[PDB]
Protein backbone atom coordinates (compact mmCIF):
# COMPACT_ATOMS: atom_id res chain seq x y z
CA UNK A 1 0.00 0.00 0.00
CA UNK A 2 0.98 3.88 -0.33
CA UNK A 3 0.95 4.80 2.90
CA UNK A 4 2.56 1.04 4.54
CA UNK A 5 6.13 2.48 3.46
CA UNK A 6 8.06 -0.48 4.56
CA UNK A 7 12.10 -0.94 3.22
CA UNK A 8 15.52 -2.60 3.63
CA UNK A 9 19.02 -2.08 2.82
CA UNK A 10 19.86 -2.29 -0.65
CA UNK A 11 21.87 -5.22 -2.56
CA UNK A 12 22.16 -7.35 0.97
CA UNK A 13 21.53 -10.79 2.35
CA UNK A 14 17.86 -9.98 3.11
CA UNK A 15 17.44 -8.75 -0.81
CA UNK A 16 18.36 -11.81 -1.64
CA UNK A 17 16.46 -13.77 0.27
CA UNK A 18 13.68 -12.57 -0.60
CA UNK A 19 14.91 -12.17 -4.69
CA UNK A 20 15.00 -16.15 -3.66
CA UNK A 21 11.22 -16.88 -2.28
CA UNK A 22 9.35 -17.15 -5.60
CA UNK A 23 5.97 -17.07 -3.12
CA UNK A 24 6.97 -13.61 -1.44
CA UNK A 25 7.94 -12.13 -4.91
CA UNK A 26 4.99 -9.96 -4.83
CA UNK A 27 6.09 -7.75 -1.43
CA UNK A 28 9.53 -7.92 -3.53
CA UNK A 29 8.09 -5.69 -6.20
CA UNK A 30 7.47 -3.06 -3.50
CA UNK A 31 10.75 -4.00 -1.75
CA UNK A 32 12.45 -2.60 -4.91
CA UNK A 33 10.53 0.45 -5.18
CA UNK A 34 11.63 1.66 -1.67
CA UNK A 35 15.03 0.86 -0.14
CA UNK A 36 18.31 2.55 1.74
CA UNK A 37 22.16 2.66 1.08
CA UNK A 38 22.93 1.54 4.57
CA UNK A 39 21.41 0.62 8.02
CA UNK A 40 21.94 3.78 9.72
CA UNK A 41 19.78 5.68 7.10
CA UNK A 42 17.13 3.13 7.14
CA UNK A 43 16.63 3.44 11.48
CA UNK A 44 16.93 7.29 10.84
CA UNK A 45 14.37 7.28 8.30
CA UNK A 46 12.18 4.92 10.62
CA UNK A 47 13.14 7.41 13.52
CA UNK A 48 11.95 10.19 11.59
CA UNK B 1 10.81 -28.59 23.03
CA UNK B 2 10.02 -30.63 26.32
CA UNK B 3 8.28 -26.90 27.56
CA UNK B 4 6.72 -26.86 24.25
CA UNK B 5 4.87 -30.56 24.84
CA UNK B 6 4.88 -30.39 28.47
CA UNK B 7 1.12 -30.05 30.00
CA UNK B 8 0.24 -27.33 32.24
CA UNK B 9 3.64 -25.53 31.50
CA UNK B 10 4.96 -26.18 34.96
CA UNK B 11 8.29 -26.52 33.84
CA UNK B 12 9.92 -23.42 32.02
CA UNK B 13 13.55 -22.00 31.06
CA UNK B 14 15.07 -19.55 33.05
CA UNK B 15 15.49 -15.75 31.49
CA UNK B 16 12.85 -16.74 29.04
CA UNK B 17 15.15 -18.45 26.47
CA UNK B 18 18.46 -17.86 27.83
CA UNK B 19 21.66 -20.63 26.28
CA UNK B 20 24.83 -20.71 27.18
CA UNK B 21 26.61 -22.64 25.00
CA UNK B 22 24.73 -20.96 21.66
CA UNK B 23 26.10 -23.97 19.70
CA UNK B 24 24.61 -26.25 16.95
CA UNK B 25 23.32 -29.42 15.62
CA UNK B 26 25.20 -30.66 12.14
CA UNK B 27 25.98 -33.56 10.68
CA UNK B 28 29.48 -35.39 11.46
CA UNK B 29 31.54 -36.80 8.33
CA UNK B 30 34.94 -38.60 8.15
CA UNK B 31 38.02 -36.15 7.18
CA UNK B 32 38.49 -34.96 3.95
CA UNK B 33 34.53 -36.87 3.57
CA UNK B 34 33.90 -36.23 -0.51
CA UNK B 35 30.46 -35.27 0.75
CA UNK B 36 31.00 -32.38 2.86
CA UNK B 37 30.83 -29.66 -0.06
CA UNK B 38 27.66 -31.14 -1.31
CA UNK B 39 25.62 -31.20 2.04
CA UNK B 40 26.84 -27.81 3.00
CA UNK B 41 25.00 -26.80 -0.11
CA UNK B 42 22.43 -28.89 0.63
CA UNK B 43 21.37 -27.33 4.02
CA UNK B 44 22.31 -23.86 3.10
CA UNK B 45 19.78 -24.02 -0.01
CA UNK B 46 17.55 -25.62 2.48
CA UNK B 47 17.38 -22.66 4.99
CA UNK B 48 17.66 -20.50 2.38
CA UNK B 49 14.33 -21.87 0.79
Amino acid sequence: SDKFIYATVKQSSVDIYFRRQVELSTMYRHMEKHNYESAAEAIQAVRD
Amino acid sequence: YKAGRDEGCKLVTIGSGYIFATTGYGIALQKGSPWKRQIDLALLQFVGD
